């Protein structure tokens, strides 16, 4: 999968209380993958070590590859407005040379 | 006397429009300018054909040819000679009437010289001051430097003749010497290098063919029109050449033989063509290809 690149979107140190260890820490990593040519996916990997959480998310996300339709290979086909749970997103189709003007995560 | 055909004669505009041609893809080629997100409409085949019709109407107004005029005559009129004011001023005064509702060619622009002579402003002075007070988008107060022969040759190397002419129309007046100089230089470079296709489906093709006809050098355009299978255009060019030169041997030969269609082009080769041998060869080869294939 050399044509795919992986990007990190969040690294969190969550905690689970245990009788043996009291506070135990895990690394929850959200990553995204894509080949820059329409195919991309994301996954969450959790582990006690950060390096392991990176591998888990990185190889898990390759199993959830969406294909995203691009108008002429540079933009979305039309405006897109949606609410996912309590997050609202309002995307707009733009002409060439406009560039990405989006949330840093959306740029990634 | 049979009137000499004009550029705006309804007959000349018909022939010049035909040979120029139309191409909605070339006429409406995308402009490299600030862009906006496109709009989209769902249309039937009837609606789509209607939209193409309006596009062709706009391409007609877009291809309207710019005027072809004779060089203006220098303005040399002295309104007054008040010698009492000789030696009292070091620099000329330029007075411009800026009344809004006067045509620019009917405005009074006078110059009071240091000697005291009150004279009418020259053509170069008139155009400069009218830019300062009635500025035109595209035009600059002082002559640009792109029109210098070295700079113009660079634009020709890049095959940017339609721009050299679009710039010559925004800056200079149709009857000015600079306008005629730049146009005649652009048209001359197209001929030598056979770059007639650059100005097809453009408003500048008519003036170019006009210039060749008046200067009796349509030979190259006929050879190039024939090699592109535009032999209806080549015949119409020979009609325009037989219209602006009625007493020419070629026009009298076509009357004698009542030639039409491909005959008109053959008559031109024998009678008045500078390079008749090639016109027949290209015309013959075209006939061979058409006959052999179809």
């Amino acid at each position: 999968y050399e044509d795919f690149d992986t990007r990190i979107l969040e690294v969190r140190n969550v905690f689970n209380m245990t009788a043996k260890e009291g506070r135990k820490k895990s690394v929850r990593v959200l990553v995204a993958v894509g080949n820059g040519n329409g195919a991309a996916g994301f996954a969450i990997g959790k582990a006690a070590d950060r390096g392991d959480a990176f591998r888990k998310a990185k190889n898990r996300a390759i199993h959830y590859l969406h294909y995203i339709e691009r108008y002429e290979g540079h933009t979305i086909f039309h405006d897109i407005s949606l609410r996912f749970k309590r997050t609202q997103i309002r995307m707009k189709k733009q002409p060439r040379g406009y560039g990405l003007r989006c949330h840093r995560a959306i740029i990634t | 006397e049979v009137k000499k055909p004009a550029f705006m004669d309804e007959e000349v505009q018909r022939i010049l429009t035909k040979i120029t041609g139309l191409d909605l893809q070339k006429t409406f080629r995308p402009a490299i300018q600030p862009l906006k997100p496109p709009t989209y409409k769902l249309m039937t085949q009837a609606q789509l054909e209607e939209a193409t019709r309006l596009a062709v109407e706009a391409a007609k107004v877009r291809l309207k040819m710019p005027p072809v005029l004779e060089e203006r005559k220098p303005i040399n009129d002295v309104l007054a000679e008040d010698k009492i004011l000789e030696g009292t001023e070091t620099n000329k005064y330029v007075f411009t009437d800026i009344s809004y509702n006067i045509p620019h060619r009917e405005r009074f622009i006078v110059v009071r010289e240091p000697s005291g002579t009150l004279r009418k402003a020259s053509w170069e002075e008139r155009d400069r001051v009218i830019q300062i007070y009635f500025p035109k988008e595209g035009r600059r107060v002082l002559p640009p430097v792109i029109f210098k022969d070295e700079n113009l040759k660079t634009m020709y190397s890049q095959d940017r003749h339609a721009d050299v002419l679009n710039l010559c129309v925004a800056q200079f007046e149709p009857d000015s010497a600079e306008y005629i100089k730049v146009h005649h230089q652009t048209y001359e470079d197209i001929d030598r290098h056979g770059k007639y296709e650059l100005l097809r489906s453009t408003r500048h093709f008519g003036g170019m063919a006009w210039y060749f006809v008046n200067k009796k050098k349509i030979d190259g355009l006929l050879i190039d029109q024939i090699q592109r299978d535009l032999v209806d255009d080549a015949t119409s060019l020979v009609q325009l050449y037989h219209m602006l030169h009625p007493d020419g041997q070629s026009a009298q030969e076509a009357k004698e033989q009542a030639a039409e269609g491909v005959d008109l082009i053959k008559v031109f080769a024998k009678t008045e063509a500078q390079r008749g041998a090639y016109i027949e060869l290209a015309l013959q080869t075209y006939q061979e290809i058409v006959t052999s294939h179809s």
